[PDB]
């Protein structure tokens, strides 16, 4: 069957002004146009797929840059997720925000909770193997968040001469539940070692990989689609 | 000057290459983070990059920094099929059908 092409979807969230912002007095930058268009000042307009101005919500960020991602990965896709921007911009706010609550969450655990509610819908034909990972990147080195004892493991090829990190902690799931006890565990494990979580998270990638595999047992065909989730090292400039 | 994290630097350059149509030397290997992200980048996966911005005018030159990213990054174009795995038996049912 012959592939498709597909664009790397971009989408820009202009978080509200901070509380040193505000107490500064700074002027808001921005001017929107439409749903999909920022400038600043006289620039010429930035164009993305999205622009989520200070008064989005949580749900609202979630149906418009991961939602159609679970569907994706739900095909048999493999599919990547990935904040960037400066330090304080809102990297982990939209990737986890508050993760346990139902208005606060981001980006993780909704998808934690929605890949269950597509999943209990499907063809009853099928059956499920979610495995996840979660690790860092710091200083180039990958440090597993499930076993903090591993900081230094390897990229490999897969089957499929794909690279994975090799070695990494993987843990069956099938709950969303299950999902965010490894997010849990692995938000307390990083603070092992760390002698400054503010400073770390800044200069650090945090991946979470949610690895999903299906099976028609009628058919005889599998799927499978990695899921990677990754809140970036602050891009900013020295 | 040069971006904090080498690896922030590294996924600049691999963006801007794969934006200028180069990929070839595409600097993947420059970093863990770049080489793990090389499928999502040039691979056979839909990706979605959110960028996140302050809207103060204090950071305006960070911003424009990280909104220049994302604009490089939406000309980027991957060919992505799912990954179906078919058992020999059926492979072969399928081949014999589109020989025929
Ligand atoms: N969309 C938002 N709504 C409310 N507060 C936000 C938002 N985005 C960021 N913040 C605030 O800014 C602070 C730093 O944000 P964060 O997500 O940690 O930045 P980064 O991960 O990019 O360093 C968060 O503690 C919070 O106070």
């Amino acid at each position: 069957a012959d592939p498709a092409e597909c664009s790397i979807k971009v989408m820009c969230r202009f978080r509200p002004l901070n509380e040193a912002e505000i107490l500064r007095g700074d002027k808001f930058i921005p001017k929107f146009k439409g749903e999909e268009t920022v400038v600043i000042g006289q620039g010429k307009p930035y164009v993305f797929d999205r622009v989520l101005p200070p008064n989005t919500t949580q749900e609202q960020v979630y149906n418009a840059c991961a939602k159609q991602i679970v569907k994706d990965v739900l095909e048999g896709y493999n599919g990547t997720i990935f904040a960037y921007g400066q330090t304080s911009s809102g990297k982990t706010h939209t990737m986890e925000g508050k993760l346990h609550d139902p208005q606060l969450m981001g980006i993780i655990p909704r998808i934690a909770h929605d890949i269950f509610d597509h999943i209990y819908s499907m063809d009853e034909n099928l059956e499920f193997h979610i495995k996840v990972s979660y690790f860092e990147i710091y200083l180039d080195k990958i440090r597993d968040l499930l076993d903090v004892s591993k900081t230094n493991l390897a990229v490999h090829e897969d089957k499929n001469r794909v690279p994975y990190v090799k070695g990494c902690t993987e843990r069956f799931v099938s709950s969303p539940e299950e999902v965010m006890d490894v997010i849990d565990e692995g938000k307390a494990n990083r603070h092992v070692a760390v002698t400054n979580m503010n400073e770390h998270s800044s200069r650090s990638h945090s991946i979470f990989l949610i690895n999903i595999k299906q099976e028609n047992v009628e058919t005889e065909k599998k799927l499978s689609g990695k899921l990677y989730l990754v809140d970036l090292a602050g891009s900013e400039k020295v | 000057a040069k971006n904090i994290n080498k690896s922030l630097s590294a996924l600049g350059n691999v963006i801007s290459a794969l934006a200028e149509g180069t990929k070839t030397h595409v600097p993947y290997r420059d970093s863990k983070m770049t080489r793990i992200l090389q499928d999502s980048l040039d691979g056979n996966c839909r990706t979605t990059i959110v960028i996140c911005c302050s809207p103060s005018v204090f950071n305006e030159a960070e911003t424009k920094s990280t909104l220049m990213f994302g604009q490089r990054a939406k000309t980027i174009k991957n060919t992505v099929s799912v990954n179906l795995e078919l058992t020999a038996e059926e492979w072969k049912k399928k081949y014999e059908k589109e020989k025929e």
